Formats: structure tokens, C-alpha cells, sequence
């Protein structure tokens, strides 16, 4: 996905890295 | 309930139960060894192998170890390779495998597991819905859309599938088409539909078509805990940060940054104008479906707290100036960028994703008439060489009806009530 730079257009806005 | 024991596993149920009891008591190390002995002695046992995987999963939580969890993810797959696995156990094991792969950010791996689940269980609608989420997480809206169309062709009133289909349509700017899917999906109350993303986009779609019911959905989203208020609809929040649409420099405490921007505004302007004249491909059009009409582009120097080295070659003096201010260069939930907007531009009402930043605007080239910005219920104009500050997690809207271009510099800062410890740990956005 792209990034949520200015809004909430992507399904998720953060990238998961486990613990 | 589930039926987890095959014929042979029923014959060793007492041993299997003893190992699981150690795990349920939190004696994780002893349970690991208990299930290891059962896997050693009974290498084909699906329940022993699942026990091994669940203990590895618990051990990963205790140690906060990604690598231990990778082991669990492999053992969950080993369960599925074994002979004569009961259907309930096969589904539990591969569902947890995909879930843990997503936790690690292994989104392509989760997708493969989800595809396998749908092939193994062709009549389980929820597994197809989960596969669609897998596609959404890797950014494949086209394949996600096909999955939810397959779901809806068999179960047209599945509420999970409706809200996700609606979300996809909305992202594709199919605004009117998205509204009944988002609305009926939320109204289903099905598991997975009571989600801030769907209230956010249902209300936004309604606003864009002029449907006055939009704020009823914002009120409901607020009542259900998704939004701090009907005006402030960010979804990635630290609760309790001071919430107001407009801020003074003194209220932010970032007075040294504001003084630097206002004393040195002309060098920032001049570098922006030189890029407009000689390097205009550094300005990239807005790409988040936020315009009704017109032309609006940004030249980004920092994003997610990372300097763009090639971009800073286009504004070297401005980048040198800003390096003195980690409250903005280290704001991993914000950007630093030039922003140009031309006449005939209307930016739809929208909100940013997070209450963890405040957004400063420095005026660089401001036509005397035609340009204004609303945040919540208050509208303001820019001035050349002067900073405005607002919280873009509040709904805001912009118009450009001048007779020449309007250039600003946008500088995001951490919300001032965030402690250094919070600023170091929050995930970037
Ligand atoms: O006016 C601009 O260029 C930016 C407006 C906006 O939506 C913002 O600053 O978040
Ligand atoms: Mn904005």
C-alpha cells in the first residue's frame, strides 16, 4: 500500500514488524 | 467444541491433555518439552504438532521474539502436512499461521496461507473475506475487489463483504456506488463491520455528494468510540492530547522554529520558485483523491522523519535551516514539503490520519484574494512570510480562486504534549 500522508485512504496506515 | 483428535490421537488423549494443561497453566518451558516428547514419540500426531506450535506461539509472546514466532509459523504449517488432520484443527492451525504472518508483516506469506485456506474450505465465506483483507494489506485493491465480488455473488448480504467492497469502491472514487455498500454493511452489525474506517468513508462519501446525513454517521462513529469528536476523525491517536482546530505559535511552544521560518521565509520562497522554474518535476501531484478539481502538488523534503537527500539538493539552504529543528525533521507522523495550488482548485473536506502532529503553513506567494483554508468551523487566509498552525486531524477544506499561483511551505511537528519517549516509540505514518 501507499502511505497515509494527508488522509485515511489506505486500508492501514502503519507497517507491521512483529515485536 | 472443536473436534481436534483423529483416531490415533484419541488413543493418546491422556498424554495430549497433560501437555496442554502445562501450557494452560503458563508452564511454557515444561509444556514445550512435553509436546516435544510427544512429537518425538508420535511424529505424525496432528494434536501434538499443534501443541508444539501453540507453545512456540506462547513462548514468542513471553520472549517478544520474532524469530521464535517464525518457528511457530512453520510448525502451524507442519500440522497441515500431516496425515489424517481433523478439519477443525486444520482450519485453526492455518488461520493462526496467517494471523501471525500478518503480525510479523509477512503479508505475501499470509496471502499464500489464505489462498490455501480458501482452496481447502471452498464453502467457508469468512475465509474468502479474510483473503480479501490479505490483498488489501499488500495494496492489491484489484484482487481484493474480485474476492469480495465472488463473496457477494453467493452471499449478497454478507455485511463484512459489503463494507470492504464499499471501501474499495470509495478508494477508486466510485463515490455514489460506495455509499449503499458502506451503509448496509455497517447496518448489518456483522463481525468486522463496526470499524472506524467505514464510518469515516461513509460520511466522507456522503459529504462529497451533498447528502446531509453525513454527520449522523460521524455522530454514531463518535458514540461507538471510533472518533474523538464529530470534527476530529483521525484513527491513529494518542488519547487525551489537547484537541483544538487552530493553534498559536506560543501554544505549541515551537516559537524558535516559527521565528526561523518567518525571519528566513524569503530563502525558502526563492528555492521553491527555482524548483518551479528549473526542476518542476520535483513537485508531485496530490494522489489521495482529495481534490474535487484543479491542480495541487507537493515537493517533499522529509517524510516519516526521513530526509529525501535528492529532494534536498533542490532546496539545500531550506534543508540546512530545518535540520536545526528535530521537532519537525524527526516527526515520523508528518512531512516537510512545499505545496503549490493553482486557481480553480477545491480540496474536499478531509482529515489526516493521526492526532499526533500539528501542521504549520508558512506563506510564500499568496495572492491578495481568492485563497482560504477552513479548519472545523473557522476559516483563515495566509500571509506572505507568516506561519499559521492547525491540527489537520480536524476536518479541513481549501479553495483557490485567485488569478495566479499560491505557494506555501508545510512543516509538521509532533504534538507538543507528546513526551520524548512517545516520540521515539510511535509507529511511523
Ligand atoms: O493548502 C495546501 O496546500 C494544503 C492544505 C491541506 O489540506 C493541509 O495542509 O493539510
Ligand atoms: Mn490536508
Amino acid at each position: 500500500q501507499g502511505k497515509c500522508k494527508n488522509g485515511l485512504g489506505e486500508y492501514t496506515c502503519t507497517s507491521l514488524e512483529g515485536f | 467444541k472443536p473436534k481436534l483428535l483423529n483416531k490415533f490421537d484419541k488413543t493418546i488423549k491422556a498424554e495430549l491433555d497433560a501437555a496442554e494443561k502445562l501450557r494452560k497453566r503458563g508452564k511454557i518451558e515444561e509444556a514445550v518439552n512435553a509436546f516435544k516428547e510427544l512429537v518425538r514419540k508420535y511424529p505424525q500426531s496432528p494434536r501434538a504438532r499443534y501443541g508444539k506450535a501453540q507453545c512456540e506461539d506462547d513462548l514468542a509472546e513471553k520472549r517478544r521474539s520474532n524469530e521464535v514466532l517464525r518457528g511457530a509459523i512453520e510448525t502451524y504449517q507442519e500440522v497441515a502436512s500431516l496425515p489424517d488432520v481433523p478439519a477443525d484443527l486444520l482450519k485453526l492451525s492455518l488461520k493462526r499461521r496467517s494471523d501471525r504472518q500478518q503480525f510479523l508483516g509477512h503479508m505475501r506469506g499470509s496471502l499464500l496461507t489464505l489462498q490455501r485456506l480458501v482452496q481447502l474450505f471452498p464453502n467457508d465465506t469468512s475465509l474468502k473475506n479474510d483473503l480479501g483483507v490479505g490483498y488489501l494489506l499488500i495494496g492489491d485493491n484489484d484482487n481484493a475487489k474480485k474476492v469480495y465480488e465472488e463473496v457477494l455473488s453467493v452471499t449478497p448480504n454478507d455485511g463484512f463483504a459489503k463494507v470492504h467492497y464499499g471501501f474499495i469502491l470509495k478508494a477508486q472514487n466510485k463515490i455514489a456506488e460506495s455509499i449503499p455498500y458502506l451503509k448496509e454493511g455497517i447496518e448489518s452489525g456483522d463481525p468486522g463491520t463496526d470499524d472506524g474506517r467505514f464510518y469515516f468513508h461513509l460520511g466522507d462519501a456522503m459529504q462529497r455528494v451533498g447528502n446531509k446525513e453525513a454527520y449522523k454517521w460521524y455522530e454514531l462513529g463518535h458514540k461507538r468510540g471510533h472518533f474523538a469528536s464529530v470534527w476530529q476523525r483521525s484513527l491513529y491517536n494518542v488519547n487525551g492530547l489537547k484537541a483544538q482546530p487552530w493553534w498559536t505559535p506560543k501554544e505549541t511552544g515551537y516559537t524558535e522554529l516559527v521565528k526561523s521560518l518567518e525571519r528566513n521565509w524569503k530563502l525558502i520562497r526563492d528555492e521553491g520558485l527555482a524548483v518551479m522554474d528549473k526542476a518542476k518535476g520535483l513537485f508531485l501531484p496530490e494522489d489521495e483523491n482529495l481534490r474535487e478539481k484543479g491542480d495541487w502538488s507537493q515537493f517533499t523534503l522529509w517524510q516519516q522523519g526521513r530526509r529525501n537527500e535528492n529532494a534536498c539538493k533542490g532546496a539545500p539552504k531550506t534543508c540546512t535551516l530545518l535540520e536545526k529543528f528535530p521537532e519537525t525533521t524527526g516527526c515520523r507522523r508528518g512531512q516537510i514539503k512545499y505545496s503549490i495550488m493553482h486557481p480553480g482548485t477545491h480540496v474536499w473536506p478531509h482529515t489526516g490520519p493521526t492526532n499526533c502532529r500539528l501542521r504549520m503553513h508558512l506563506g510564500l506567494v499568496i495572492p491578495k484574494e481568492g485563497c482560504k483554508i477552513r479548519c472545523a468551523n473557522e476559516t483563515k487566509t495566509w500571509e506572505e512570510g507568516k506561519v499559521l498552525i492547525f491540527d489537520d486531524s480536524f476536518e479541513h477544506e481549501v479553495w483557490q480562486d485567485a488569478s495566479s499561483f499560491r505557494l506555501i511551505f508545510i512543516v509538521d511537528v509532533w504534538h507538543p504534549e507528546l513526551t520524548p519517549q512517545q516520540r521515539r516509540s510511535l509507529p511511523a505514518i
